[PDB]
């Protein structure tokens, strides 16, 4: 999955997150084309409670039948105050997604951190299932002192040994822009004068 | 009427190409569809036109929503994964060509352009058939799941035919697929769907036992739909909704948090409690996406249940702000009991 956030000088955004669900998805190129296939039929449940490969499960609603759109947790996002854009966000991650975004905005509108310390912060997640177990990344892994007492909890600490999403945002105050791209990916932000 | 526009992209190829296009005069939306084609060249990994997605949008004070979302193919199964054992078989949702949802983000792209877009639809092809024609340099990131891939799939499908040669600081080169894209710039999503890429996507499917077939193409729309709406602190969130469950999620996490403000004050980010509280939340989340989430067309989905701040309070309540809630326990909230 990938992220991009876009703002123009008029104030319109786009927030768009797009994807082959895993890495170059099924691994199928269309011959003479060249363009990889998606592997996204994984998103739905193949049986009742067994997980998919971010470990969620499902039953009814997420079966497979034809014609039918599978589950996602992408989540582009577009903050609005008083009738005017004020955040643009997303990010990949499959199940990581929406945990992400929340733990994004959470450091922006209750920490009040930069946009770029929101980004680079630490997350963690957490889905339930596994029971109990807590996923962490090696940008920023669970340690010393937190990671022993959430242990002490009875958590379970993973590296789920990919990063943890890759935010790409755009904040707006008043008629100025900043951008912030996460620093466990390559991404670039730039303003762009009228 | 801002101090400028701005981008925030994945790597330095699509900023550069969405700068371009906002200099040049394009709204966001066209900055967006020239963005999303460079991915497709640049960051193959997850960028892609065999793929899908979503578009939250903010025009001229109004929001959109526009899911471009795969959909299963028409010869889908419930059981198609399932061996004779009613087992799952290791990694066919995940590799090879009955994986595949039929692609969305060729009409997406277009249905976004047609309805916002200021220039014209040839022009923001244009850079990804550049990038394509004369290539990009391979990133670090991108050569280790490369690495990854070979590994996985080799040798079970192509793969390596195409994507063999990607090597980090390494010019890679895509000479069919700026073919394709110039196929789309010329003749528009009806070569993905009806014409010469349809075709050879069809081969494909013949060819390594896939479901995709040409009237899954010619049936494939993109679907505007009204954005998740999400009211707190003075501000408007407009995200995802259904087929995405990360607009309920939001919903309740933010509402929940909300809630909960009490035991949130003074908290350190990403103190042992502040993480044991947002599993707290999650874990009500996750129970309720098991359940209820799906395509929703196709079930009855309580959305407006799931949201109502009344549901929200109850589900906040439970909340152990103290110890790890018994999972056994976490139920999805709409379930009836004695």
């Amino acid at each position: 999955t990938t992220h991009f956030s876009i703002v123009d000088k008029d104030g319109n955004a786009v927030s768009n997150t797009y994807t082959l669900n895993w890495d170059f998805g099924s691994g199928v190129v269309v011959k003479g084309a060249g363009f990889l296939l998606n592997d996204e039929m994984d998103d739905f449940s193949s049986k009742p409670g067994v997980a998919n490969a971010f470990g969620v499960v499902g039953s009814d609603a997420n079966a497979i039948e034809p014609g039918k759109r599978m589950l996602s947790s992408m989540s582009p996002s577009i903050v609005t105050r008083d009738g005017h854009v004020s955040l643009v966000l997303g990010t990949p991650g499959g199940s990581r997604i929406f945990t992400s975004i929340f733990q994004v905005l959470n450091n922006v509108y209750d920490f009040h951190l930069p946009l770029e310390k929101a980004v680079a912060a630490q997350r963690v997640h957490h889905q339930l299932l596994p029971k109990d177990t807590i996923y962490y990344d090696a940008y920023a892994p669970l340690t010393g002192k937190v990671a022993d007492e959430l242990k002490a909890m009875g958590y379970t600490l993973e590296d789920q040994g990919w990063n943890m999403g890759d935010i790409q945002a755009i904040r707006v105050n008043g008629k100025a822009l900043e951008t912030a791209s996460d620093p466990r990916g390559r991404g670039v932000g730039m303003v762009v004068k009228p | 009427t801002l101090d400028g526009g701005a981008v925030a992209a994945p790597d330095q190829y699509g900023a550069k190409v969405a700068a371009e296009i906002l200099k040049k005069g394009g709204n966001a939306v066209d900055a967006a569809v020239a963005t999303a084609f460079t991915l497709a060249v640049t960051y193959p990994e997850a960028g892609n036109i065999g793929g899908g997605g979503f578009m939250t949008l903010y025009v001229d004070g109004k929001p959109y929503f526009l899911d471009y979302r795969e959909i299963a193919p028409k010869a889908a199964t419930k059981t198609m994964y399932l061996n004779e054992k009613g087992e799952v078989i290791e990694n066919l949702s995940l590799v090879g060509a009955k994986a595949a949802g039929v692609p969305g983000t060729v009409m997406g792209l277009w249905e976004a352009h047609q309805r916002f877009g200021k220039l014209k639809w040839s022009e923001l092809l244009t850079p990804a058939i550049g990038y394509a024609q004369t290539g990009f340099k391979v990133a670090d990131q991108q050569y280790q799941y490369r690495q990854d891939a070979i590994a996985l799939f080799n040798g079970k499908t192509n793969f390596g035919d195409y994507f063999g040669t990607m090597k980090p600081g390494e010019v890679f080169k895509q000479p069919e697929l700026a073919k394709t894209l110039e196929r789309i710039a010329d003749k528009g999503p009806d070569d993905f769907y009806k014409g010469e890429t349809a075709k050879l996507l069809i081969a494909q499917m013949k060819q390594d036992g896939g479901l995709i077939t040409s009237d899954d193409l010619v049936d494939y729309q993109a679907k505007w739909r009204e954005p998740m709406r999400i009211d707190w602190q003075g501000n408007t969130l407009y995200t995802a909704p259904l087929p995405s469950s990360g607009g309920i999620a939001l919903a309740q996490l933010i509402g929940i948090k909300e809630q909960r403000a009490a035991d949130f004050k003074g908290v350190e980010l990403n103190s042992a409690k502040y993480i044991h509280l947002l599993s707290e939340i999650e874990k009500r989340v996750f129970a309720d996406r098991a359940d209820y989430l799906g395509d929703p067309q196709f079930s009855k989905v309580p959305v407006a249940q799931l949201t109502d701040p009344k549901y929200i309070a109850k589900r906040a309540g439970e909340v152990n702000p103290d110890a790890i809630s018994a999972t056994e326990k976490v139920r999805p909230g709409l379930e009836p009991h004695q």
